[PDB]
RNA sequence: GCCGCAGCGAAAGCGAGUCUGAAUAGGGCGACCCACACGCGCAUACGCGCGUGUGAAUAGUGGCGUGUUCUGGACCCGAA
RNA sequence: GGGAUGAGCUGUGGGUAGGGGUGAAAGGCCAAUCAAACUCCGUGAUAGCUGGUUCUCCCCGAAAUGCAUUUAGGUGCAGC
RNA sequence: AUGCCGUGGUGUAAAGCGUGGCAGUGAGACGGCGGGGGAUAAGCUCCGUACGUCGAAAGGGAAACAGCCCAGAUCGCCGGC
RNA sequence: UACUAAAAACACAGGUCCGUGCGAAGUCGCAAGACGAUGUAUACGGACUGACGCCUGCCCGGUGCUGGAAGGUUAAGAGG
RNA sequence: UUGCACUACGAGUAAAGAUGCUCGUUACGCGCGGCAGGACGAAAAGACCCCGGGACCUUCACUACAACUUGGUAUUGAUGU
RNA sequence: UCUGAUCGUAUUGGGCAUCUAACCUCGAACCCUGAAUCGGGUUUAGGGACAGUGCCUGGCGGGUAGUUUAACUGGGGCGGUUGCCUCCUAAAAUGUAACGGAGGCGCCCAAAGGUUCCCUCAACCUGGACGGCAAUCAGGUGGCGAGUGUAAAUGCACAAGGGAGCUUGACUGCGAGACUUACAAGUCAAGCAGGGACGAAAGUCGGGAUUAGUGAUCCGGCACCCCCGAGUGGAAGGGGUG
């Protein structure tokens, strides 16, 4: 039986050209009036997955 | 009773004679317990970062304890 | 994760959408072309496939990485600007 | 009492800034001069 | 047919670059070698890009063993 | 010890079947089991719980802490 | 006073750091020192302690006596200190 | 209350209230059909009380039941 | 019923109530008839307490459904006002 | 003539009335039928476009069904608590438990924000109509014992306290490098560019003396960009930014 991948994990993670796994950052969907532009700029963009969670994230993605 | 707030991890981060890079935080504090010296900014919440690479230096400036960076 | 909201649930979905009709090209560099054809001459998609630098039954696009000295009149789809410049500088022709 | 208000450029009508104000203290529409990224300079802004 | 053979981007697309951005600013991701020589400008030397070697070393894929894991009763036994 | 011509006792034959029957009412009885019978099948039900898990020697060797938790005797990450 | 950060020397094999495979553990106990709760009682309860032992540590001592004192069992000997 | 409870518990004759105008109400059944009853309000069903004697006080605010429809609110359909 | 068996007592000690450990004291080996203090005697994976699961019961807990009920429409026609 | 009031041919629906022919009758009679309280058919007596039923739709509905009904806890229950900020416990780095000891927050300010310039308070003493312990005035003494929007702590008199002028940086595109940290989060940041405020200039300015005033992901709404657009052109729908 073919292995199945996790749907939410595939929707929330992706790999780069050399094999790193990147993600987007939370706290940036609503309630933006009180957040300074410095905070929102920090939350903007993509970032790599922590070395503590990389094993579980890899297992989810595979 | 029974309530509390999180410990804020305040205090000196780099001590006298330590080699630091530009922008390194040196002292987290409430208010100006220490005061910025040469090559040392303050920060929006009294954070006393380093504006230049060098060595930390504590001193006295007529009452105020100061932290400075020597290049 | 023991009951707290898991990593794959507390993080936001990756933004965007996926193109249903995207066209993909199998690419090759002028450096590779130069290495495979040191003698120059007319070069085509089937020759690229036979030399194994590109997949079969696929659109071929030529990119401009590496150096090219041979004079080659290559034919493909959708050349790159740098590859076209290198082809014409070496003296060959780049036609779709 | 202190609702979240949005400010739009008076020229291009783009909504660029969101903030708060006291409705009783300023019952009329707020007016400010803010930098408009679309217009490329500072323009007057008004509440929407 | 699958994997490898180029990446970046939500995507149109462009491509050793690409996205954001007014920016030929900075950043993110990705490619790019030097223990060296020679000509070139170079510095007292050290290298900085190019032409070659003094030959500077990559690489994947398929099978078979082993550990762990997925879906199955899934190490065995046991309810109301 | 109670009733013992009565709302009596009893033989033979028959009828009501499981969220159903029947009950002068106790959740009583329905083949020695009834706050929902029994049998076969779904079925190798499930159990964060209890028990068990079989030959040898060599090297190394913990933890009983932190954070989170419909969490506290479970588990995820960290620590070792 | 200690403890903590950095730095220059000296010493020390089985320290440390990065990245992968495979874990177990996440009910601790007693003793010394510093404290809270309690009545300054508890073989009571909760914290700290590059503090110890037990856990997972046999041997000698304390009559017996997980946690105290000495001391860490590769094997043999009818040797010694 | 077969198998730890025989009683003050249940039943009862008597009482009141409510429903039922007749393949009635009620119950079994998807329905046909059946019981009620080969009965017809002095009858049948449900609820409570419980021989007999003397009696059964106040409250219709709440919640039920019965009856009314001026107003408010309100579905599908119509309209577009 | 049954891990064993050439299965004493006192005062101690210990998973804090010891036939089995310490220091003592007492006791020739083996049977028969009796008593019931102990063997935390046997029987029932405690019925009391807590945790988890289940079941049935209640209700102005939630969400459904049967039943009963409203209107439209079809079955469904004609003539007046 | 918004024609309220209104007439006649169309059209229509709603009430009411009548009718019979659909449909209904466990009213009756006859036949199948020889034996029939079944059934069916024929005739008749009534009801009647109602009722009943199908589909759609509102109500009611412990009558039935499946389930849920948190945790901590000096056993459980009762009570209380659960997130964030400040102090002590806390043992002179950081961190550190208790159903340990005390308090606060779920905001406020269009100025209480930015910038430029100026000033120093409280208290006490003396004198002075109302005026007195304490109103405003004058003169001394006074270095922080006042004040800080709001708890406490750390700060601030060099003022971060008080007064006045002009303004909107309570920006846009970024951000080397750090603190904290299991992760997710949280925090600080020089400096570059655009376009600005104040200032003669140097410069300062990405809200508030600092630390509380807050809520992940999913799913939706809105504005903008015109990125994809299921044969093609549009559109629906999706996508990015806020
Ligand atoms: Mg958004
Ligand atoms: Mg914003
Ligand atoms: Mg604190
Ligand atoms: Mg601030
Ligand atoms: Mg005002
Ligand atoms: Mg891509
Ligand atoms: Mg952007
Ligand atoms: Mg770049
Ligand atoms: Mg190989
Ligand atoms: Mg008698
Ligand atoms: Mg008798
Ligand atoms: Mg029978
Ligand atoms: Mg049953
Ligand atoms: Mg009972
Ligand atoms: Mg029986
Ligand atoms: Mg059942
Ligand atoms: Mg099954
Ligand atoms: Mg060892
Ligand atoms: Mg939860
Ligand atoms: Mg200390
Ligand atoms: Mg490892
Ligand atoms: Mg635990
Ligand atoms: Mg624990
Ligand atoms: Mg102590
Ligand atoms: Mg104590
Ligand atoms: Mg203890
Ligand atoms: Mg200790
Ligand atoms: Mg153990
Ligand atoms: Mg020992
Ligand atoms: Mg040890
Ligand atoms: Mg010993
Ligand atoms: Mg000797
Ligand atoms: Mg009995
Ligand atoms: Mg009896
Ligand atoms: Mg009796
Ligand atoms: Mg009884
Ligand atoms: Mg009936
Ligand atoms: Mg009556
Ligand atoms: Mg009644
Ligand atoms: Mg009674
Ligand atoms: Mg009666
Ligand atoms: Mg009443
Ligand atoms: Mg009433
Ligand atoms: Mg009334
Ligand atoms: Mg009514
Ligand atoms: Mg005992
Ligand atoms: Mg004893
Ligand atoms: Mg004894
Ligand atoms: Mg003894
Ligand atoms: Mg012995
Ligand atoms: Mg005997
Ligand atoms: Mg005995
Ligand atoms: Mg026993
Ligand atoms: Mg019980
Ligand atoms: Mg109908
Ligand atoms: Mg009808
Ligand atoms: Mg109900
Ligand atoms: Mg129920
Ligand atoms: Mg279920
Ligand atoms: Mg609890
Ligand atoms: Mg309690
Ligand atoms: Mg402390
Ligand atoms: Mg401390
Ligand atoms: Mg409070
Ligand atoms: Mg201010
Ligand atoms: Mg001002
Ligand atoms: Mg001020
Ligand atoms: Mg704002
Ligand atoms: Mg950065
Ligand atoms: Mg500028
Ligand atoms: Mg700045
Ligand atoms: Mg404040
Ligand atoms: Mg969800
Ligand atoms: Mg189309
Ligand atoms: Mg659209
Ligand atoms: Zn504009």
């Amino acid at each position: 039986p073919k292995a199945k991948t996790h749907s939410g994990a595939s929707k929330r993670f992706r790999r780069t050209g050399t094999g790193k796994i990147v993600r987007q950052k939370a706290n940036r969907r609503h309630l933006l009036e009180h957040k300074p532009s410095t905070r929102t700029r920090r939350l903007d963009g993509r970032t790599v997955v922590a070395a503590n969670d990389t094993k579980r994230v890899t297992s989810l993605l595979n | 009773n029974g309530r509390d707030s999180a410990a804020q991890r305040l205090g000196v981060k780099r001590y006298g004679g330590q080699v630091v890079k530009a922008g390194e935080i040196l002292v987290r504090q409430r208010g100006t317990k220490f005061h910025p010296g040469v090559n040392v900014g303050r920060g929006g919440d009294d954070t006393l970062f380093a504006k230049t690479a060098g060595a930390v230096e504590f001193g006295i400036k007529r009452g105020r304890k100061t932290v400075s960076i020597v290049g | 994760e023991g009951g707290q909201m898991p990593i794959h649930m507390r993080l936001p979905k990756l933004k965007g959408f996926r193109n249903r009709f995207r066209t993909e090209y199998e690419i090759v560099n002028v450096g590779d072309i130069n290495r495979l054809f040191p003698q120059g001459g007319a070069v085509g998609v089937d020759d690229l496939v036979a030399k194994g630098a590109v997949r079969k039954n696929a659109l071929v696009k030529v990119l401009g990485d590496g150096k090219l000295t041979a004079k080659v009149d290559v034919s493909a789809h959708k050349f790159s600007g740098s590859a076209r410049a290198k082809i014409t500088a070496a003296g060959g022709s780049a036609t779709e | 009492v202190r609702p979240k208000i949005t400010l739009a450029c008076e020229v291009c009508k783009h909504r660029n800034y969101i903030t708060k104000k006291n409705r009783r203290n300023d019952p009329d529409r707020l007016e400010l001069k803010k930098f408009c990224p679309n217009c490329g300079k500072h323009q007057a802004h008004r509440e929407t």
